[PDB]
């Protein structure tokens, strides 16, 4: 085509504005940070009936007291393993404590978005800014639970309840009235699975999705297939008792 | 044997038709190329005799008085060559000469893509339909409806389908002229001959003409052409002449078609021959949900089908690309022999058509600005 | 030959939907192509038509049309409706050594 | 050198580099594999018809990382061997540091990690290499199968195969072959593998090669005589009309 | 006498000040020119987008000088035959010389003006003869007030050194980028028929506009009332003129991501 330095008629890059199309091609995930814990989850779906969901990780862990997720291509998800996970350990290497979620996100965004045509000192060799939507959540030692997100455009915003993926248009619309300040951990476990039911194209299964949580004491803990199936049975019993 | 007995009353009425010919019986025996009569026997100055042909070229400086008492001799007197006006005795003037004109009736096209065209069609309605409803708001406010408008995007994905659908509800004269055949050879065949259509547009009202294939007309130049495209570029400038000195915008509309907006001459794209531009791109998801309804209005579908999960498999697309999903879905009922259209046919078609069949060969990076 | 670059200026989404590409025939397809060509053809009863079908490189119905004509003109010189076995392999070489050429891409 | 990037991000997500990197496997030979209990079997084929060479003198898909880990795939030839030597040095890098053999999970990440810099960073173009990675873990007999995409996407599989018309061939193993009930005897994995190899190469068994990965540093390569033993059993009950 | 006058145009008073000394003055008083032997040219050259000048400018000169207006388009000069329009060069000048004072206008000079120096000029031989017959015959057809040659187009991509002479084209007019006060006077022309609320500040709207010629400034006043059409307002206001920028011309529309 032409030089990457070409902007939009509004003065923005093309790869930044077009980075939202690669997110819809990924998996739909909705994070929620309640008063008790922070609800994390994704959607594995299926690429085949012989697909194994045990060895695939769509939800990673940067540090014990925090968590992370991904929606998009899995290539950029490992770029923060050498950056976000390194910066979290670098903080413990210097200040030896839990990094603030508010400061960590902006610190990651410095290591997250770097690109361009070329530069001697900094590495601009990266072409596409992001191919994945990364979620950033955890607990702050001062404020509290904070749910942030790494956007494919590179910016960052404070999200009380965040929805990403292809179904983020219809899920976030109803999410306004669903999220409340009184929403607890147990009440938010059946709420996410109920929203993902209208999202997921197939029957809810332990291998078609993965959920986890962020605890201020035990830390990031994944939900095992035996435990995930329990939340599935609780959803079928809850939906039948609504009417 | 209808025509056999129809001439019985017609031959008897032929003399009655000859009674009108009995006015001028000289020289043996309204569209015209050039005004031509025989000697103009009928005809300061009193009688007026002017003819332009290979023999006896005539010119008269005066006029505007009654010599002939309306039609005379060869019946053809009036506008030709321009420069020449016989008005006062009921003229057959400003009439289409020998030429090639495409004129059809009732270009019926239904709705195609309403997804992003909600307020986008309203801009098209403000072009034609608006002055045909409340013209009083133009003189009071001091504003005029848009004349020129540009169509850019992929080749007929529901953009062009919307252009022909709105024209059917205008209930006016529809004329289609393209730019590919417009080239030809002789200078003026693509400009002066089409200028006659532009001049007739001011004569005959309630006319709507869509200019087609502007890529074969306009375009940007650097070395100022390799030759042969000058008349192609002069036709672009001839379109400016009709909009240059004077022109009413009430009965005359201008609409282009192309695949990219800025590929024309950057001086051509300048405003005043285009008041508004049609921005055509890939609309949102829930907006195109009516497209699945339009194709299913006349289509038998099994009750209980869920369109929410079907739209999730389909990424951002256009109106025509959604019909291709239902087109192959109709073929699923041919081979596999399905009674009606089921949910499994639609869920598989998206992966069969878009993912499976479509693959390469689509317009993606070919539009930025230029 | 290749309509790839040619295709999405014309085809449009849904006016014309067809995609058909040249496919390498398998053991079953090569038998029906070569066997039916011999319905009206006569040749030596001691030669099997499936002998050269097992090991062969990309010979379609167009390649067989010449191998039948080239081997036929050699046997017609002696005025005989049957073609010997030597003309079968002789006609396959000159067709394979001319129009049939690969990219020399192995393994992969 | 080259300061710019050899790749361009797509407006709709359709990337020229991702396009023809997958079809590089579609142009090349198929790589068939299936897991098991105590072992894993990886089959393959050859595109060349006339064979003037021997299987031992010319290696094709045969490559080794750990002692008990045999890694066989087809995405390409030249660009494929580059990632193998880097993986062997990386496999030694764990012996120079961790002193223990690396699990198959990271061996897939390292191959995709080099492919990660190709799709992300500029100055170098990505490959069309797609690796099917197998082998065991230290003091573990359970095999693993990971399908590595050139874009850096990997997932766990069982009967998955990549190559020419491999999506249709895999559908044969989606029903008769049960992932929940894997076979026991080593030869049982070969019976289902040979039947899947006849749907692509058909005749010309000289091109058919079978590599069985066994623990305790053992590799068994089946010959053409043992393959024909299962070919006869295919036409026994199939041709009979019940 | 068209309605376009010096009041209906703006920002051209710098070129009009130099235009009077070209056309208008020798049309009447030749006394001061014959004493110094200065032969004034028959016209000038201008290029730019319409609505700021050109067409509306050339017609306004016929109303002030009160002369016959004769307009012949440039693409109409080139014809299919040999020298069909080239023979009309002396014909157009013979009619202009004998009958009444007039100013000959050329619409879209690029039609006969796309040549440059390349070897494709031999494709149309009637084009160059029309230009050469135009330049060399100005001295033989001179010594009257009844013939004036004026040319105009949208843009001039062809630089001809032979067009500079006292009798040939004098002024080369390129429409400059209108400034704050320059765009204000242009908007005052199209707002004469507009009914406003008198809440508009002229210096306020011009600061938000940058490099917008009169062709783009005209679309602001036209699309301003269209915003009030859906609102049912009786007259436009100061916000409606800002909404004219919100109308989609220069790609001012909205998008996703960074702002929502």
């Amino acid at each position: 085509d032409r030089g990457v330095s070409t902007f939009s008629p509004e003065g923005r890059l093309f790869q930044v504005e077009y980075s939202l199309e690669a997110i819809k091609l990924g998996s739909t995930a909705i994070g929620i940070a309640t008063k008790e814990g922070v609800v994390l989850g994704v959607e594995k779906r299926a690429t085949s009936p012989l697909l194994e969901s045990d060895s695939i990780e769509k939800i990673v862990e940067i540090d014990r007291h925090i968590g992370c997720a991904m929606s998009g291509l899995t290539a950029d998800a490992r770029s923060m393993i050498e950056h976000a996970r390194t910066a979290a350990v670098t903080h413990n290497l210097y200040y030896d404590e839990d990094i603030n979620v508010e400061s960590l996100t902006q610190s990651v965004c410095d290591l997250a978005l770097r690109f361009g045509e070329g530069a001697s000192g900094e590495e601009r060799l990266m072409s596409r800014p992001f191919g994945v939507a990364l979620l950033i959540a955890g607990h702050d030692a001062d404020d509290g639970y904070q749910l942030f997100h790494a956007e494919p455009s590179g910016t960052f915003y404070r999200y009380n309840a965040k929805a990403i993926g292809s179904g983020s248009e219809g899920a976030q619309a109803e999410l306004l009235n669903e999220w409340h300040s009184s929403l607890t951990l147990k009440e938010a476990e059946l709420l996410v699975l109920k929203i993902l039911k209208q999202v997921m194209e197939e029957k809810l299964d332990e291998n078609n999705a993965q959920l986890s949580c962020i605890t201020k004491q035990d830390g990031f803990k994944i939900y095992d297939n035996e435990k995930t199936a329990e939340l599935i049975k609780e959803l079928k019993e809850k939906e039948a008792a609504e009417s | 044997l209808k025509q056999t007995e129809n001439d019985l009353k017609d031959i008897e009425a032929r003399i009655k038709e000859k009674a009108g010919v009995k006015e001028s019986d000289t020289g043996l025996a309204h569209p015209l190329q050039v005004a031509r009569c025989t000697k103009i026997i009928k005809g300061e100055d009193a009688k007026y005799v002017i003819n332009l042909k290979q023999i006896a070229k005539f010119v008269v400086g005066l006029g505007e008085r009654v010599s002939p008492t309306d039609i005379e001799e060869g019946m053809r007197v009036g506008v030709d060559r321009s420069k020449y006006n016989i008005e006062l005795p009921l003229p057959p003037r400003i009439d289409p000469s020998v030429t090639m004109m495409t004129v059809e009736e009732k270009p019926d096209v239904t709705y195609s893509d309403v997804g992003g065209c909600k307020d986008q069609i309203e801009k098209l309605r403000e072009v034609v339909e608006l002055p045909l409803l409340s013209p009083e708001r133009f003189a009071t406010l001091g504003i005029d409806p848009p004349k020129g408008i540009l169509l850019y995007g992929p080749p007929g994905t529901g953009k062009t389908l919307c252009a022909r659908a709105v024209a059917n509800r205008t209930d006016a004269t529809f004329i289609r002229v393209i730019g590919s055949e417009l080239v030809q050879k002789y200078v003026g065949e693509g400009a002066r001959m089409v200028r006659e259509l532009f001049e007739m547009a001011r004569t005959k009202k309630a006319c709507i003409i869509f200019f087609d294939e502007i890529d074969a007309v306009g375009g940007a130049r650097f070395d100022d052409g390799a030759g042969g495209d000058n008349e192609v570029q002069r036709t672009m400038l001839e379109l400016i002449t009709q909009l240059d000195g004077f022109d009413p915008r009430g009965n005359i509309k201008v609409m282009f078609a192309t695949n990219r907006p800025n590929t024309l001459d950057p001086a051509l794209l300048r405003p005043g021959r285009i008041d508004r531009k049609v921005e055509f791109s890939l609309p949102d998801l829930e907006g195109r949900a009516n497209i699945f309804r339009i194709h299913s209005k006349s289509m038998s579908v099994e009750r209980g089908i869920r369109w929410e999960l079907i739209s999730r498999l389909c990424p951002n697309s256009t109106g025509a690309e959604l019909r291709s999903v239902c087109t192959e879905a109709g073929m699923f009922a041919i081979r596999a022999r399905r009674k009606v259209a089921t949910e499994k046919d639609f869920l598989k078609a998206v992966d069969k058509v878009i993912s499976g069949y479509k693959k390469f060969s689509s317009t993606s990076r070919y539009m930025q600005y230029n | 030959n290749k309509i790839e670059t040619l295709d999405p200026a014309l085809i449009r989404p849904g006016r014309i939907d067809r995609k058909i590409l040249f496919e390498n025939p398998d053991l079953s397809t090569k038998k029906k192509i070569l066997g039916i060509h011999t319905s009206k053809m006569n040749l030596s009863e001691d030669v099997n038509l499936e002998t050269l079908v097992t090991t062969k490189d990309d010979l379609s119905g167009a390649d067989i049309q010449a191998m039948c004509t080239e081997a036929g003109l050699l046997a017609l010189r002696e005025r005989r409706m049957q073609v010997t076995a030597e003309d079968f392999k002789q006609a396959k070489e000159r067709v394979m050594k001319n129009k049939v050429e690969e990219n020399l891409e192995g393994l992969y | 050198g080259y300061d710019r990037a050899l790749s361009i991000f797509s407006p709709d997500g359709h990337i020229f580099q991702v396009e023809y990197a997958l079809e590089a496997v579609k142009r090349g030979t198929c790589a068939v594999g299936v897991k098991g209990k105590n072992c894993v079997v990886l089959g393959c084929e050859r595109r060349s018809t006339l064979k003037l060479q021997d299987t031992r003198i010319t290696p094709s898909k045969v490559s080794k990382i750990d002692s008990h880990v045999v890694l066989s795939f087809s995405g390409l030839n030249a660009d494929s061997r580059i990632l193998i030597e880097k993986a062997r040095v990386e496999a030694q890098s764990h012996r120079l540091t961790l002193e223990d053999p690396v699990t198959v999970e990271y061996l897939t990440r390292y191959v995709a990690g080099v492919q990660q810099r190709y799709t992300q960073s500029g100055g170098v173009r990505p490959f069309g290499v797609s690796t099917l990675i197998a082998g065991f873990d230290p003091r573990d007999d359970e095999p693993k199968l990971y399908q590595t995409e050139p874009s850096g996407i990997y997932s766990s599989w069982s009967a998955q195969t990549i190559g020419r018309n491999s999506k249709t061939v895999r559908e044969f193993l989606e029903k008769n072959y049960d992932r929940k009930e894997p076979p026991a005897t080593v030869e049982e994995c070969v019976k289902l593998t040979v039947r899947s190899l006849l749907e692509v190469v058909q005749t010309g068994a000289k091109n058919i090669e079978i590599t069985v990965v066994k623990p305790d540093s053992d590799i068994v390569a089946l010959s053409s005589e043992e393959i024909n033993q299962y070919v006869t059993q295919i036409e026994q009950e199939k041709q009979e009309q019940q | 006498k068209p309605t376009e006058t010096y009041s209906d145009v703006g920002g051209l008073d710098k070129q009009i000040e130099e235009l009077v000394e070209a056309i208008v003055l020798p049309m009447k008083r030749a006394d001061k020119f014959k004493d110094m032997g200065i032969r004034a040219p028959k016209g000038a050259l201008m290029y730019g987008p319409p609505g700021t000048g050109k067409t509306l400018l050339a017609r306004a000169c016929a109303a002030q000088t009160n002369a016959t207006f004769l307009k012949l388009a440039a693409p109409q000069l080139v014809q299919m035959y040999i020298g069909e329009g080239a023979k009309l060069v002396r014909d157009a000048f013979a009619l202009a010389k004998e009958k009444a004072p007039t100013i000959i206008f050329i619409d879209e000079l690029d039609a006969i003006g796309t040549k440059r120096f390349d070897s494709e000029k031999s494709g149309d031989r009637e084009v160059q003869r029309t230009m050469l017959e135009l330049l060399n015959q100005l001295d033989g057809f001179s010594s009257d007030d009844r013939v004036k040659v004026l040319a105009a187009t949208n843009r001039v991509d062809v630089l001809d050194p032979a067009l500079l002479r006292s009798g040939r084209l004098d002024r080369k007019i390129e429409f400059p980028l209108p400034s704050e006060d320059s765009r204000a006077q242009i908007l005052q022309i199209h707002s004469r028929k507009m009914t406003t609320d008198d809440d508009i500040n002229w210096q306020e709207l011009a600061r938000s506009t940058d490099e917008f010629n009169g062709a783009q400034l005209k679309a602001v006043t036209v699309e301003a009332g269209m915003i009030a059409l859906r609102n049912g307002q009786s007259s436009v206001k100061h916000e409606d003129f800002v909404e004219g920028i919100s109308e989609v011309q220069a790609r001012k529309s909205k998008s996703v991501s960074f702002y929502a």
